[PDB]
């Protein structure tokens, strides 16, 4: 390995950052409207606080993300979130669904949502540039799009009656959720409280979206009553008003962003942005940039890696002086090698 | 006496300085100083850095020479004939770095077979001859082989030293290096060709001889012509995946009948070819590897033996083409010329018959291996390649005939033949109406 | 109705003679020269379940050694049946054929539809197992050793290709395992994540833990030795057992003192009550009665 493909090398009052509100919700991912919920049902408002951010404003470069302010440590991603701040088939039953809705629900939403190209230019991404600063949304709703798009394969299913094939692929993972009894106390299944979190987050954002091609949330609405029952009732309970009497930083959930978005720091993320797709040294800048982010998270967690690697910059460097110095070299050429007359004599 | 050079200004004087420093060691004979400088001009233009127009040798009372230079980037692109229906190439070349030096960057993708093919070519002159010259190549293909339905990824370096004799016969010898990645097999592949799915090295080393007396390659009407393909893989301090020795001699000719010059010119064409597989490292006497298809022979086609398919005439598993180890090959012509129409037009009526012969190489007879089944002794080697070499000439060749319209561009060769097939073997795939056939190398 | 002549044809090349010419199917595995003659578990698990299933389905059938690039589709583990012809062989039967080949009276327990309680614990197989065992073998520096020796050293013997071969096998497991969200799922660019800085490594390891511990307890529930109580294994057990295998097999080491970090062997020792090393010896007992070479 090139020390980029590795572990790395070890020597010998919390704040949510989330995504911003959308579609009556307090989030637009379902990770994030897992992790608010998570966080509104356990803690209490006097006790953490929401931060609208972006990939870019976080070192984790995964949105839904605690900063603990008592060690300074940043923690990415929901399972790692609730196995922080924390009879035996319910916990079984707990981390097989949490698997199942992480690996075969996420999917689903994104054909819903991210790979429907009448969804997505109509409904999704409007509500993803109004969270962003105002140049910010030319550079990550594409990647968010294109991330979600790679998670949507292995369905074989696209934009393009072959409308079954959707409703197939959206009853195998309904029939599988729909035997839990996730707004219950009793009868059937009995899960955890977080994977409940998790169900709300990706169900309603499913069910609740103002879509103009509504081929989820009728199959949602006619075959599986429970489900839709379940999304209105937890909504009406954790989220009233909408997600406003949320604790957001500086008073909003829009004033909660201008901390880490400043003319010098929202220039950087969009530059950053822009350098990872020159064509050549794009690759090496993005690898280089996401190791350095790794290195500082870890400092934070505890740990305390070996630093000195920069062959990925000096790689990319390389390659981009290599083609520019060829191309000079050849282009404008050198010198001339002799001149126009060269008199040879006969000597004595 | 004294001797200038005007308008040369890319060029170093140590280049053009091994040249006419030779001329003025001449210490009342008019005419052997005329021979010399034009001995001199002719090695000048030998070097392919100046335009032919620009020559100008102004006499004086002495000497006084003019060249116009060509332009150093040249960027082309078109239409070439790689033996293929087309190719869209594109074509950057630098003229003359220091001095005689050049760099070819070609980059022709083709929807037909090649859907890319990258090149970097550098190339000097060694020592001041304009003949021998050194190239460092660099490459990376992806081909698609559809008689032996799969695709093969070259990525690797050569190095060639090629060598213009004073007769017109040019040497070469080249270590090359390869990778020769197997992929892209299509539902209709035999398990033959899923044997061998996967990566190779095949570090060789192959000289080349040829000696075209021939005064039309296009269009031959006499002459003759005789080519050496030699190669060495693996064996001694080459290393790679695979080991083998594998030779090639093609020979030609054509005789004119009478009627003036009526072109006439009954042809000729004889093929052979052997592939030896070798033990790995510095012995003779060793176990060694059967061959690869990436390696093996393949006869049949349009350019080669005129009346079957792309692949034909060899070992067949289902449909697919795989190969021989030892070939035999040859025709006969008659060329007659077309009426209304002098001996001029580069139109001729061909009436051709070719013969082939493309036979494996097993180890029947000596199978008392059992387990580790593949490597194979001097012995069961030799006497395989005993039992191929009587398996060509064991019955009457794979054998076709037909006519044809001979078209003669000074760049390739375009003949459009009605063929029929006359003698085969079972599952051999001879094609019996017309067939197009476009390029250089013909049999 | 030219062809004037027709011979019996050619024969084939010699290496096609000894390597396709068999008289029972052949089913093309990750497998090395020494276990395929005897006809040992594959070292890729995604192989050994097919393996497996061939095996509890009785089929007689041969393994040999191959790479991706021959398969039908993508992706390894398929069948080519025996000639008939000495230059004419079937079609060749991809993985999502191997158990309708097979038929071997009744094997409707291979071929079933789970419960959907059983796909929520099969997402844990297919998910939070896999992407362990992504990380710890191609991505661990540990396992670079026994990495180069399954897979890139059969490739060739050169050693810039087997470099390029490692380098592009290493960028496609980091790009699978960033795209499952346990620890992964990033968003840095365009492109896809395809390096080891964009996973989070410790997420991966506590989902495998806790995969590992729901698996036994289910198996706990079960009560008649496989899995939510048959008689028979199904393709459950199968699936189960091609990543606990090779976990007991390649990942059992003693490096766990001064890391922390219980590895993927001794995590499947370990989980719950011992309920999966145990059916892992009760299924080679059954699918290789033979053989008594296993633990390592």
């Amino acid at each position: 390995m090139s020390s980029a493909w590795s572990h790395p090398q070890f020597e010998k009052a919390v704040q949510l950052h989330v995504w911003g509100p959308a579609f009556g919700l307090p989030s637009i991912d379902a990770e994030c409207l897992a992790a608010i919920a998570y966080l509104a049902q356990t803690l209490g408002s006097a006790d953490y606080q929401l931060i609208q951010s972006s990939p870019s404003a976080v070192p984790t470069q995964h949105l839904p993300t605690l900063y603990d302010s008592r060690t300074s440590t940043w923690i990415g991603g929901f399972t790692s979130i609730t196995a922080h701040l924390h009879a035996a088939s319910a916990t079984a039953d707990g981390t097989a669904y949490t698997a199942f809705l992480s690996a075969h629900a996420a999917p689903l939403l994104a054909l819903s949502l991210y790979v429907s190209s009448a969804n997505y230019g109509a409904a999704t991404r409007p509500a993803y540039s109004a969270v962003l600063p105002l140049p910010l949304p030319w550079t990550e709703p594409p990647a968010v799009r294109a991330a979600m798009a790679r998670r949507a394969a292995h369905l074989g299913l696209s934009s393009l009656k072959s409308r079954i094939r959707l409703e197939e692929a959206a009853r195998e993972v309904l029939d599988v959720l729909a035997e839990v009894d996730w707004a219950a106390g009793g009868g059937g299944r009995q899960v955890a409280a977080e994977v409940r979190c998790l169900a709300f987050g990706y169900l309603a954002l499913m069910l609740l979206p103002d879509v103009p091609r509504p081929w989820l949330r009728e199959i949602m609405e006619g075959r599986y009553p429970a489900l839709c029952t379940f999304v209105r009732d937890f909504r009406a309970r954790v989220f009233p008003q909408g997600g406003k009497l949320l604790p957001w930083a500086d008073g909003g959930a829009q004033a909660s962003a201008s901390a880490s978005a400043s003319a010098s720091a929202v220039a950087l993320r969009f530059v950053r942005a822009v350098m990872a797709e020159v064509p050549l040294v794009g690759e090496w800048w993005s690898r280089w940039w996401t190791a350095r982010k790794k290195r500082e998270v870890l400092a934070s967690k505890g740990a305390k890696p070996a630093p000195s690697n920069d062959l990925l910059l000096l790689l990319g460097a390389g390659l981009g002086l290599t083609v520019v110095g060829a191309g000079v070299f050849f282009y404008r050429g050198l010198p001339p090698f002799g001149e126009a007359v060269q008199v040879w004599r006969k000597p004595v | 006496s004294t001797l200038e050079v005007h308008g040369a200004t890319n060029t170093r004087r140590s280049l053009l300085d091994q040249i006419f420093k030779p001329v003025l060691e001449d210490t009342t004979t008019l005419g052997q100083v005329l021979d010399r400088v034009g001995a001199a001009t002719k090695k000048l233009a030998r070097f392919d850095i100046f335009k032919e127009e620009g020559f100008g040798v102004f006499l004086s009372e002495d000497i006084s020479i003019r060249v116009k230079e060509k332009s150093r980037l040249v960027f082309s692109a078109g239409t070439d004939f790689g033996n293929a229906e087309g190719s869209a190439y594109t074509n950057a070349v630098v003229r003359n770095i220091f001095g005689g030096a050049e760099t070819l960057t070609v980059n022709a993708s083709t929807g037909t077979r090649t859907r890319s093919a990258y090149n970097a070519t550098f190339s000097t002159p060694i020592n001041g001859n304009p003949d021998l010259r050194l190239s460092v190549e660099a490459l990376r293909s992806a081909t698609q082989k559809p008689w032996a339905s799969h695709e093969e990824h070259l990525t690797g370096a050569n190095l060639r030293l090629a060598w213009l004799t004073e007769k017109g016969d040019t040497h070469a010898l080249a270590y090359s290096s390869v990778w020769r990645q197997l992929t892209g097999l299509a539902p209709t592949a035999s398990p033959t060709v899923r044997a061998d799915a996967g990566d190779s090295l095949k570090s060789s080393l192959t000289h080349t001889f040829t000696r075209d007396r021939r005064d039309n390659p296009m269009l031959p009407q006499s002459g003759y012509l005789f080519r050496s393909v030699s190669e060495l893989a693996g064996w001694g301090p080459l290393n790679g995946d695979v080991s083998f020795a594998k030779t090639e001699v093609e020979a030609s000719g054509a005789l004119p009948v009478a009627i003036g010059k009526s072109g006439v010119s009954v042809g000729g064409g004889l093929r052979l070819g052997v592939l030896y597989p070798l033990p790995l490292g510095y012995s003779l006497t060793g176990a060694a590897q059967p061959s690869r298809i990436n390696d093996r022979f393949q006869l049949g086609g349009p350019n080669d033996v005129r009346g079957f398919k792309i692949g034909g005439l060899g070992p067949h598993d289902g449909v697919d083409a795989v190969g021989g180890d030892v070939f035999a090959a040859g025709s006969v012509n008659a060329l007659l010329p077309l009426p209304r129409t002098g001996p001029d037009s580069p139109l001729r009526l061909q009436l051709y018959a070719n013969a082939g012969r493309l036979v494996a190489l097993n180890s029947k007879g000596t199978d008392k291996e059992g387990k580790e089944g593949l490597a194979m002794d001097s012995a069961a080697v030799f006497k395989g390649v005993k039992s191929a070499v009587g398996k060509l000439t064991n019955g009457i060749p794979s054998l076709a005939a037909g006519v044809g319209l001979v078209y003669a561009h000074p760049v390739a060769r375009f003949e459009l033949n009605f063929s029929l097939p006359l003698v085969l073997r079972r599952g051999e795939e001879g094609r019996k109406g017309l067939q197009v056939g476009v390029g250089i190398s013909f049999l | 109705y030219f062809p004037l002549r027709i011979y019996e044809p050619n024969e084939l090349p010699e290496r096609s003679q000894q390597l396709t010419s068999g008289d029972l199917p052949t089913l093309y595995v990750f497998s090395t020269d020494s276990d395929a003659r005897l006809g040992l578990p594959s070292f890729n698990p995604g192989c050994l379940k097919w393996q497996t299933l061939l095996r509890l389905a009785n089929l007689d059938f041969r393994i040999l050694p191959s790479t991706n690039h021959s398969s039908p589709t993508g992706s390894l583990p398929f069948l080519l049946p025996p000639r008939t012809s000495p230059t004419a062989s079937p079609a060749p039967i991809p993985a999502s054929g191997l158990l309708s080949f097979a038929r071997d009276l009744d094997l409707g327990h291979l071929d079933a539809d789970l419960p959907p309680r059983a796909q929520a614990y099969l997402a844990l197989i297919t998910h939070s197992l896999r992407n362990a065992w992504l990380c710890a073998l191609y991505l661990d520096p540990t396992h670079d050793a026994l990495l180069r020796r399954l897979y890139v050293d059969p490739a060739s013997s050169s050693r810039a290709v087997r470099a390029a071969l490692l380098h592009q096998l290493r960028r496609a497991a980091a790009e699978q395992v960033a795209t499952a969200s346990s620890g992964g799922g990033k968003i840095v660019s365009l492109a896809p994540v395809d390096s080891a800085d964009g996973i989070d490594e410790e997420a991966v390891y506590r989902s495998a833990r806790d995969a590992l511990d729901a698996l036994a307890s289910l198996l706990r529930e079960s009560e008649t030795a496989w899995f939510f109580g048959t008689e028979r294994p199904g393709s459950f057990d199968a699936a189960l057992f091609s990543y606990t295998h090779l976990m007991v097999e390649y990942m059992s080491e003693e490096t766990e003192s001064a890391k922390g970090r219980v590895s993927l062997g001794r995590m499947v020792k370990e989980a719950g009550n011992g309920e999966l090393a145990e059916h892992r010896e009760r299924m080679l007992g059954v699918a290789w009665p033979e053989w008594d070479g296993y633990r390592r």
